[PDB]
């Protein structure tokens, strides 16, 4: 559960990765795809390779929709809801590819803002981003 | 062909084996290389000679730091007991596969071509060393680049024999 | 599966630099403070409530020094990674009952450790490749 301080470490962390929220997405995506291949069948229309133009636009919407839910952080599930029914029932993705998408935006924000990346900030970050999972994972059946 | 170039066998016992690839890095080439005394190891492969049998039996390599005399000498290095079916085995090329040097020059980096087979020195026919030969052989004896091409014993007929190779 | 050269290459670069004393210190730290359940194994280690009490601990820096060792030992043998920790998965399966998920765990903690200390070397290259190699030591250490 998201503590008061959680959701301020997650807020501050969220608001220094400001504007580079697209990009960092879309590089969270990359090594999603790289690290886990599974998760590539989930995007058989997507062109996967590096540096891919439609993998740096879907990164910049997941950046987009955890900019919402940070700021959204007390009503996420009202603030995902639209993108709960989606992956639980159009796209019907499993929770593990969640759970590998949370560990690799958490590498990513460590990789990029590694003064910012305390442990405390870490833990709050893993705690928002598994926040995010459930309320996307929760309608999956 | 040479005493240095080749897959790694391996004789334990009176049984014939060859080593297997898996965790076989140019650190344990080298300690082969040095076991067998022909310097530094060069690549992991080799241009083959002469076809080799196969045998059932391997020599895993776990890891060893590569400054041991032996290969023997290095620690946890197992001698049968799997199969190396998903990996390859395991070869090298060390340095004196093919090592040049330069004779009967009376400035340092001139004289006539010998290459050493493994361990017999030998000249080369002026027909079978190209530019690009003498490039890679002035380049690997720290001369910089080669001058001029002398054939027909420019500085006086080897005694010895002839290597019958041209460098491509 | 077996691990291709250039990833292997990749991994032992990245593991030189890797400051042994600190970073699995770091990493145990990071696993007890994001996974409290975790300092339920510790409860010999002293105070372990607040995060800078459990990154300041002397016995969880020593402990995060040898499992960072345990990870070395186990990077020098990839190829053989059962065998190098059966001894330790027997330890924590039976002596501790660590569940497997722990490991997995605390290899994606690693992983997020080794990101925040080197930045962008961390390529997503060699994330893959160490993500394969973390996932190789949690499976050989389990069950
Ligand atoms: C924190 C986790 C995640 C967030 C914030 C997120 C967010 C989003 C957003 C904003 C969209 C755009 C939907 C639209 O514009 O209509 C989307 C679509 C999509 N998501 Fe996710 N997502 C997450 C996890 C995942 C994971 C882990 C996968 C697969 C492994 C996945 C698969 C997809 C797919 C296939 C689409 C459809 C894109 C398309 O058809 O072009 N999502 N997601
Ligand atoms: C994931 C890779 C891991 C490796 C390579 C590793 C390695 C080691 C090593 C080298 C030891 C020392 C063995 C001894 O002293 O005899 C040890 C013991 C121990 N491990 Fe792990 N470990 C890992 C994960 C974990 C996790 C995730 C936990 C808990 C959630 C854990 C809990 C413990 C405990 C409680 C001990 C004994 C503490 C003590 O002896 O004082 N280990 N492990
Ligand atoms: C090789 O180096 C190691 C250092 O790790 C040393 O312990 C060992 O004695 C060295 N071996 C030789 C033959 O010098």
């Amino acid at each position: 559960v998201l503590s008061p301080a959680d959701k301020t470490n997650v807020k501050a962390a969220w608001g220094k990765v400001g504007a580079h929220a697209g990009e960092y997405g879309a590089e969270a995506l990359e090594r999603m795809f790289l690290s886990f291949p599974t998760t590539k069948t989930y995007f058989p229309h997507f062109d996967l390779s590096h540096g891919s133009a439609q993998v740096k636009g879907h990164g910049k919407k997941v950046a987009d929709a955890l900019t919402n839910a940070v700021a959204h952080v007390d009503d996420m599930p009202n603030a995902l809801s639209a993108l709960s029914d989606l992956h639980a029932h159009k796209l019907r993705v499993d929770p593990v590819n969640f759970k590998l998408l949370s560990h690799c935006l958490l590498v990513t924000l460590a990789a990029h803002l590694p003064a910012e990346f305390t442990p405390a900030v870490h833990a709050s970050l893993d705690k928002f981003l598994a926040s995010v999972s459930t309320v996307l994972t929760s309608k999956y059946r | 062909g040479s005493r240095c170039a080749g897959t790694v066998e391996v004789e334990i016992q009176r049984l014939l084996g060859k080593v297997c690839d898996r965790g076989w890095g140019l650190k344990e080439a080298d300690v082969v290389c040095r076991q067998l005394g022909c310097g530094s190891a060069l690549k992991t492969s080799y241009q083959v000679y002469s076809k080799i049998q196969a045998t059932n039996t391997w020599l895993f390599l776990s890891s060893c730091n590569g400054n041991e005399t032996s290969l023997w000498d290095c620690k946890n290095w197992q001698w049968g007991g799997l199969t190396c079916d998903h990996y390859e085995e395991a070869k090298i090329t060390c340095s004196a596969h093919r090592e040049p040097r330069l004779v009967g020059g009376d400035i340092p980096c001139s004289g006539r071509v010998e290459v050493k087979h493994g361990d017999t020195w030998g000249s080369i026919c002026d027909s079978d060393f190209s530019l690009e030969a003498a490039s890679v052989l002035c380049r690997e004896l720290q001369c910089g680049t080669v001058v001029s091409i002398l054939g027909g014993a420019h500085f006086g007929e080897g005694n010895g024999q002839i290597w019958a190779e041209e460098f491509q | 599966v077996h691990l291709t050269p250039e990833e292997k290459s990749a991994v032992t670069a990245l593991w030189g630099k890797v400051n042994v004393d600190e970073v699995g210190g770091e990493a145990l730290g990071r696993l007890l403070v994001v996974y409290p359940w975790t300092q339920r194994f510790f409860e010999s280690f002293g105070d372990l409530s607040t995060p800078d009490a459990v990154m300041g601990n002397p016995k969880v820096k020593a402990h995060g020094k040898k499992v960072l060792g345990a990870f070395s030992d186990g990077l020098a043998h990839l190829d053989n990674l059962k065998g190098t920790f059966a001894t330790l998965s027997e330890l924590h399966c039976d002596k501790l009952h660590v569940d497997p998920e722990n490991f997995r765990l605390l290899g994606n903690v690693l992983v997020c450790v080794l990101a925040h200390h080197f930045g962008k070397e961390f390529t997503p290259p060699v994330q893959a490749a160490y993500q394969k190699v973390v996932a190789g030591v949690a499976n050989a250490l389990a069950h």
